[PDB]
């Protein structure tokens, strides 16, 4: 048995990489989590022979720790590996960005000598660069997970492009609900204004999945957030709120100044 | 409508041809005037309706922020 | 006319999008930027009208600053586009990371009222989470542009993965040299010291372009950085030199504490 | 012969997994000679690029820069 992760893209079909569909094509079995049922039809047509590991997240309301849910994700797509199969886990964007399962899984199947890896794919934050027009090396880019941001110290320097990613779910503390409240969204605010004006224009990014589709492109001043709709793909880029200063230590000790920059 | 989404998605010709006319692309691979129109006006969950997914369940959150 | 800008990701041919892929055989013309010559028959054989980017680079020993040769390579992209042709420009990676070029041209076009448009590709940052097994959500990322980082004022994160990239030219103010000098890298490693320790163990890696090459990844003190060998490709990764530490200013706010988080 | 077997196995994920369960078979079996095995056992990419006659071709892929607007 064997083990490789790959990723899907955003876009239905055409943004999987031309060497990862050959390996969905040639699995044995396929542990999928796709956006839609567009995406799920083209698996499966792909090769039908799919668990579509959805199944594991809390159903009709259910209390259940996401931790447990990854857990079962991972069991499931060893537990092929463990019985012989040529196992291809197919997830959407990068099975390795803001993504636990492919590289726990990746992890359990060497620790028990299964040969296993991880291809890359396009992630949300790749498709934003593209859609907004943005490079991340233009001013450098931060990305935290946004309840991890308000739960652990963290400090943004705010002449990068910062994104808060599962924004949908800011401050959901016990990992059992689908989306967080709009108060907890406000102590957000109020911890991004140490940095952020309230009227700082923010961009709520949603990439599409259909190819008929235009990205969710919403801007609105950061105060607006908590009244703002959001769903669990959403992700917050807050662009710099100061422009680049001169680093005088650093160029004198280059023997420089500002004037000798090409 | 499945069929039409996975050939434009991959298929940078139809890509091309639907950028240049696509109520015109749509009505030639048999999308009906309600599909056109969920279309037109972003209304992805009633394309979803069209095309019968029984509500086919989506979460797509694969990490969390609480540490260990 | 119209232009699309694609990735071709790292690796020879399978890195691709299936999209992507269809646009470079569907151009009248492609305008190409590509790792080796491997890469570049690949391109030939997809589609024979390729103009070759590389040649506005400095050649035998010229002295030009970069900015002049990108300028040069828009123009160039430009020309195909004013002419009327359906015009594809397939850059290594993703087309609008770290890549000043494409973004430049797609602005350009929209000025002029040509159809333009950027398609997501794998970066080499996508690479490195695969082949190091790094999730960027599980203490956060930041990346910013080493040279940027030595010039103006940037204050990392210590919990996070770090990433400086073009670090093969850190300090290389004039932007006529090919790399930097081990006494510039030595000031950048004082310049980390302000966060980082000097035995703090530090990742040099380098994606593989060709399916039967491992990627680059060599870890060294950071002391050691002035004496490693670099090519122009390399990205300098610095793990969090601390753990993430409990926000009990917000954990306060949001009436809870570290017992909990689920 | 270098190139169109760098290009399938590239795309080719069972060619891929043929591949990495034996190197030297699958590098035989496309013909590659002896000098480009050993060229690729010993991760000598330079060589490589000598043997299939194009590294003369001049790869530079720095596309921005760090000096601001």
């Amino acid at each position: 048995g064997s083990l490789v992760c790959v990723g899907t893209g955003l876009q239905l079909a055409g943004q999987i990489s031309v060497l990862s569909r050959s390996y969905i094509e040639h699995a044995d079995i396929v542990f999928s989590l796709l956006p839609d049922g567009f995406s799920q039809r083209w698996l499966t047509k792909l090769n039908p022979n799919v668990i579509n590991l959805q199944q594991f997240f809390a159903q009709n309301g259910e209390v259940k720790n996401r931790r447990d849910t990854y857990e079962q994700m991972v069991n499931a797509i060893l537990d092929a590996v463990r019985a012989g199969k040529k196992t291809v886990c197919a997830l959407y964007g990068h099975p390795g960005v803001f993504a636990c399962v492919s590289h726990m899984a990746i992890t359990r199947a060497k620790a028990e000598g299964f040969s296993a890896k991880m291809e890359p794919g396009i992630s949300a934050e790749a498709c934003l660069w593209a859609d907004l027009g943005i490079d991340p090396g233009n001013s450098g880019h931060q990305s935290f997970e946004a309840s991890q941001f308000m739960f652990f110290n963290h400090v943004p320097d705010p002449t990068t492009h910062l994104l808060l990613w599962q924004i949908a779910i800011a401050g959901e503390h016990t990992l059992t609900q689908f989306h967080t409240s709009s108060d907890r969204l406000q102590i957000l605010v109020e911890q991004l204004n140490q940095w952020y004006p309230l009227d700082h224009e923010v961009v709520i990014y949603e990439a599409a999945n259909l190819p008929i589709q235009a990205p969710r492109i919403e801007r609105l001043p950061l105060a607006n957030l908590p009244q703002a709709h959001l769903m669990p793909i959403s992700t917050l880029l807050i662009p710099p709120a100061k422009k680049l200063e001169y680093n005088y230590a650093i160029l004198a000790k280059l023997g420089i100044g500002p004037e000798d920059l090409g | 409508l499945s069929d039409f989404f996975t050939q434009l998605g991959q298929d940078a010709q139809l890509m091309e041809d639907y950028k240049q006319n696509p109520e015109a692309v749509m009505r030639a691979h048999g999308l009906t005037d309600e599909q056109i129109n969920a279309v037109m006006t972003g209304d992805m969950e009633k394309l979803k309706t069209l095309s019968g997914d029984s509500s086919y369940q989506s979460y797509l959150v694969i990490s969390h922020g609480n540490g260990d």
